[PDB]
C-alpha cells in the first residue's frame, strides 16, 4: 500500500490542501504501524485531528446557538441534525482515543511525549464532554480529568515550567476546569499558578521553543483577563 | 501571532456568551 514516509508526506499534503479527514487518515495509519512518532509525525496527528474535530465542535456550537430560539419542528429539525453532528464528533473523539490508548501513551519514551499523549486524551474526553449528557458524561468528564491530572503530575516532576508543553497542558486542564467542571475558582488559580511559576524561572527558556513558550504564557493571561469577571 | 491569540479568545468566550 504506502509506507511510513509516504504516508506523512500524503498528509503534509492534505494539510496544505485543507484536506483533514485526509490527513488524519494518513497518521492514523502510520501510528497503526506501532512505532514510537518522531516530533514531527506527532505534531502532524496532532493538527490532522485538531481540525477535523475542530470542525464539528464548531457546527455542533452553530446549530446549539441557533436551537435556542423560540417551533417546534424547526426545532426538532435542529435538534435532529445536532445529533447527528454529534454523533460525528463521537467517532473522531473514539478514533483518537484508540489510538493514544493501544500504541501512543504505552510506549512513549520521554517524559515529554508521555505527557503530550496525555494531555491530547484529556482534550479529547474533553470534547466528547461539550456534547455529552447523562451517565455518559460523568464517565468522559471522568476520565478526562484522570489524564490530565496523570499528565499534570508528570510535567510538574519532569519537565520545566516554560516547557511548551507543561504549559500547554497548564492551558486546556484550566479551560476543562473552567468550562466543563463549572470551577472558575480553581481554573483562574491553575492558569495564574503555572504562568507565575514560568515567570519566576524565565531562564529555563530554551532556543529551540522560546517563541512557544511566551505565547502560551500570553494565552494564560488572557483566558486569566477573560474569566476573571 | 495576534492570530493565534484572538482565534483563541473567541472560541472561550463562545462559552461564557451561549452557556454561560
Ligand atoms: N496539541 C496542541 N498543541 C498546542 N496548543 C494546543 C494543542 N491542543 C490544543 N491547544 C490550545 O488549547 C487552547 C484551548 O482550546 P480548545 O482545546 O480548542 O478548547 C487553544 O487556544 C489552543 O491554542
Amino acid at each position: 500500500t504506502m509506507d511510513k514516509s509516504e504516508l506523512v508526506q500524503k498528509a503534509k499534503l492534505a494539510e496544505q490542501a485543507e484536506r483533514y479527514d485526509d490527513m488524519a487518515a494518513a497518521m492514523k495509519a502510520v501510528t497503526e504501524q506501532g512505532h514510537e512518532l518522531s516530533n514531527e509525525e506527532r505534531n502532524l496527528l496532532s493538527v490532522a485531528y485538531k481540525n477535523v474535530v475542530g470542525a464539528r465542535r464548531s457546527s455542533w456550537r452553530v446549530i446549539s446557538s441557533i436551537e435556542q430560539k423560540t417551533n417546534e419542528k424547526k426545532q426538532q429539525m435542529g435538534k435532529e441534525y445536532r445529533e447527528k453532528i454529534e454523533a460525528e464528533l463521537q467517532d473522531i473523539c473514539n478514533d483518537v482515543l484508540e489510538l493514544l490508548d493501544k500504541y501512543l501513551i504505552l510506549n512513549a519514551t520521554q517524559a515529554e511525549s508521555k505527557v503530550f499523549y496525555l494531555k491530547m486524551k484529556g482534550d479529547y474526553f474533553r470534547y466528547l464532554s461539550e456534547v455529552a449528557s447523562g451517565e455518559n458524561k460523568q464517565t468522559t468528564v471522568s476520565n478526562s480529568q484522570q489524564a490530565y491530572q496523570e499528565a499534570f503530575e508528570i510535567s510538574k516532576k519532569e519537565m520545566q515550567p516554560t516547557h511548551p508543553i507543561r504549559l500547554g497542558l497548564a492551558l486546556n486542564f484550566s479551560v476543562f476546569y473552567y468550562e466543563i467542571l463549572n470551577s472558575p475558582e480553581k481554573a483562574c488559580s491553575l492558569a495564574k499558578t503555572a504562568f507565575d511559576e514560568a515567570i519566576a524561572e524565565l531562564d529555563t527558556l530554551n532556543e529551540e521553543s522560546y517563541k512557544d513558550s511566551t505565547l502560551i504564557m500570553q494565552l494564560l493571561r488572557d483566558n486569566l483577563t477573560l474569566w476573571t469577571s | 501571532r495576534d492570530k493565534i491569540r484572538l482565534n483563541n479568545a473567541i472560541w472561550r468566550a463562545w462559552y461564557i456568551q451561549y452557556v454561560q
